[PDB]
DNA sequence: ACACACTCTCCAATTCTCTAA
DNA sequence: TTAGAGAATTGGAGAGTGTGTTTTTTTTTTTTTTT
């Protein structure tokens, strides 16, 4: 494909859990202690108090470059927490002209998305005797 | 084997993309004026040839394009046949 | 194992030289 | 005077090898036990 489809998605998408009065696990709140390792991958609901909130900063989704000699643009998609930027124009037309041009990054055509990180902590009146309260990390994107 | 190298060659020049474009357009491209300086008009002549040279073969520096053209221009018989054909067209 | 620094090797691109038409 | 056949010199493509990385105050705000 010419470019990744993520570059032109102008919208965000979220799920809303089942109503408990129609009800399933997603409708039944869990305290932060009850979130065992079985739940990894599932959609759940959590009840607690927020402890701290970070301020907003951007995060890359698709990065854009420019090749100086052959005047051609290429894209890169980022998912992991880190990445290596490109440094060689591997385009077939650019290669067959033996045009070992240099790539440069551009913000004006890259795609960002807003990011924020928070932390949630169990209610004090639900802590069993002699234990220290536990907490979870929350991530938030989009609107 | 490693990939063979890519070079300028008389086939590119004799292609429709090549030298016929210059003779089809040079009368319309360049324009001298006594109303502008020697440096001005001299700078004007090299624009079209530089852009044409880039469009033909983006490999190398502009001087290298000219000095590469010298060799194949002197050696190749088919190119010389085309050139005597041009000057015969003017003799026609 | 994943980016780097450095070493080694082969092959063909290039120019130089000699010969004859 | 052109050109084409053969020899010598050089470039860098690219393949290979080895390597490195995770990890006693001194000053100042606040809670607590001690005279
Ligand atoms: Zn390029």
């Amino acid at each position: 494909e010419l470019f990744p489809p993520n570059l032109t998605r102008r919208y965000f998408l979220y799920f809303k859990p089942l109503s408990q009065n129609c009800a399933a696990i997603s409708s039944k709140p869990l305290s932060v202690r009850q979130i065992k390792g079985d739940f990894l991958g599932q959609l759940i609901t959590v009840r607690g108090i927020i402890t701290r909130v970070s301020d907003v900063k951007p995060a890359v989704e698709v990065i854009a470059y420019t090749c100086d000699q052959c005047g051609y643009e290429v894209f890169q998609e980022v998912n992991s927490r880190t990445f290596t930027p490109l440094s060689e124009c591997t385009s077939e037309e650019c290669s067959q002209n033996q045009t070992k041009g240099q790539l440069f990054m551009s913000t004006r055509a890259s795609k960002f998305s807003a990011f924020q990180e928070c932390k949630i902590q169990e209610l004090s009146q639900q802590v069993p005797v002699g234990h220290i309260p536990r907490s979870l990390n929350i991530h938030v994107n989009g609107t | 084997k490693r990939r063979p190298q890519v070079k300028l060659t008389a086939e590119k020049l004799l292609s429709d993309k090549g030298l016929p474009y210059v003779l089809k357009n040079a009368h319309k491209r360049i324009r001298i004026s006594s109303k502008k300086n020697s440096y001005d008009n001299l700078s004007n002549i090299i624009q079209f040839y530089q852009l044409w040279a880039h469009e033909l073969f983006p490999k190398a520096k502009f001087k290298d394009f000219m000095k590469i053209c010298q060799t194949v221009g002197k050696t190749d018989p088919v190119l010389r046949e085309y050139r005597v054909s041009l000057f015969r067209d003017e003799m026609g």
